[PDB]
Order: structure tokens, then sequence, then C-alpha cells
């Protein structure tokens, strides 16, 4: 009986990480989502998505 | 869907999914490769890898950031405007940013310079020299 209601708060944890006792849960994952991540190079960025814009306009041509 | 959008050939539905996953990509690449260039490079050929299997990107339960990262999984594993941008990329540090911001972000020689933290005057030197090296290498 207890095992589907373990199945029923995971799902809405779940539910509730995409939409950011379950609110602890929410505040942990967003406390370690926003410490700072590696970031591409702002301006490889800008060649790297030119030339897939361009490839594929190469594709379609 | 973007992905239904691309699958269409607008080539800027592309770029909008390169937008949406590059830094997932790019985070997944970076903690298993020696070096942020190698990382860089294996993101791009990611999503080139992507791009050129995306008619074939039609089985039952696909999820797009799921295929990227498999993708990404694979190349490190194994680890003309084509050949221009890719010439682009092989430019030095200085060269590569300067040509970037002045020619695809179309910045003016003054805005560069204040985005570089250079003098106009070490711009107009370095924009010289780095179109100069494309028309060698190309």
């Amino acid at each position: 009986i207890a095992n589907v209601s373990a199945h029923r708060r995971a799902n809405a944890f779940a539910q509730a990480l995409e939409d950011r006792e379950q609110g602890k849960l929410l505040a942990l994952a967003s406390g370690l989502g926003d410490l700072p991540k590696p970031q591409l190079d702002p301006e490889v960025k800008v060649v790297q998505r030119a030339q897939l814009v361009a490839a594929m306009e190469a594709m379609l041509m | 869907d973007l992905v239904d959008r691309a699958q269409a050939g607008e080539a800027e539905a592309f770029g909008r999914l390169y937008d949406q996953y590059s830094d997932t990509v790019y985070r997944y690449i970076y903690y298993r490769v020696g070096g942020k260039a190698t990382a860089e490079d294996l993101t791009s050929e990611t999503f080139l890898r992507a791009l050129r299997r995306i008619s074939t990107f039609t089985w039952q339960g696909r999820d797009f950031g799921a295929w990227l990262v498999t993708i990404a999984r694979n190349l490190v594993a194994d680890h003309s405007n084509a050949a221009l941008l890719d010439a682009v990329r092989r430019l030095n540090p200085q060269q590569q940013e300067c040509v970037t911001l002045r020619f695809l972000q179309g910045l003016s020689v003054a805005e560069t310079a204040r985005v570089m933290g250079k003098n106009e005057g070490a711009i107009k030197t370095l924009q010289y020299r780095a179109v100069r090296t494309l028309a060698r290498l190309l």
C-alpha cells in the first residue's frame, strides 16, 4: 500500500521541478541549480551558431 | 516543435535549437575532455552531426536533448561558408574574437575596441592581420 504513495510523491516532485515536505526538497534543488556553471564563450557561440545555420542553408539550398 | 520546424529546413529554427541546448551539451562534454577548446570543438561537432542526420530523427520515443547527449557521448568515446567559417575557428584567440565581433556581430571598430579592451588603432591592426590570415589558410 505505502509503495504507491512513494511513487506519487516522486511524480509530484518531478512535476514541481519542471515548474521551478516538498517545499524543502524544491529549495534544495534550486540551491544546487543556482550555483554558477561553466559557460560556452559568447564569441565561440556566435561562430558555432553561424556555422550551423549556414550548414542548414547549404542542406536546403 | 522547434525540431519539427528545423526538419522543414527553416535554418533559424536549428539556430534556436543551438541556443536552447548548447550550454547543456558543452557542460556534459567539458568534464570529460582535456581542455576548453576540445570541449568547444566537440560541442560544435555534436550539433553538426544531429543536423546532418535530422531527416532520420523520426523514431517513436525520440527526445532531442537526449539525442544530443548520446551523440556527444559517442564523440567523446571516439575522440564554402563552411570553409570560410572553419577558417575562422582556426585563428588565434585575439584574431578570432576580432573578426567575430566586427563582422559576425557587426560591431564597429570603436565598439570592438571597448569589448576587447584595446585601442581602435590596435583593432585596425588586428582586423587587418586577422583577415590576412584567413586569406592564407584559405
